[PDB]
């Protein structure tokens, strides 16, 4: 509720949230393609969390 | 593939056989012990490593 309060705005779970940023970074990384490139691509790996989280839980393979 | 041209019979390939037999090889046909109904069943379950090594070897899994 006081995250509603704070900001309500709603927010899709899962990976849906991860790989976008992931990309977006990687996006980042194409746009700065400078030596951060490397920490976004290391960085927006870590996005990836959610999704083999939740591969895991569901028991699926991920990779696909 | 010279017993291929060699047999006007030809029997198809991954896995579609094999279903049609540890299926239609449904039990209790050999009832008397059940070792037969169990022998039959590990044979059933031989009939498929084609099906198995294969998802295996490919994408998902053998199982599932």
């Amino acid at each position: 509720c006081r995250n509603v309060l704070l900001d309500p705005q709603l927010v899709p779970g899962g990976g849906a949230s991860e790989m976008a940023v992931a990309h977006a970074l990687t996006e980042k990384s194409k746009a700065m393609t400078g030596v951060e490139q490397w920490p976004y691509r290391a960085v927006a790996q870590a996005l990836e969390v959610i999704p083999r989280t939740l591969i895991q839980n569901c028991g699926a393979s991920t990779i696909r | 593939v010279k017993n291929a041209i060699d047999d006007g019979c030809v029997v198809p390939g991954a896995g579609a056989v094999e279903v049609a037999m540890a299926e239609a090889l449904i039990k209790h046909k050999p009832s008397v012990k059940g070792r037969a109904q169990l022998g039959v069943q590990a044979f059933a379950d031989a009939l498929l490593i084609i099906p198995k090594v294969l998802a295996q070897n490919s994408g998902f899994d053998l199982q599932e």
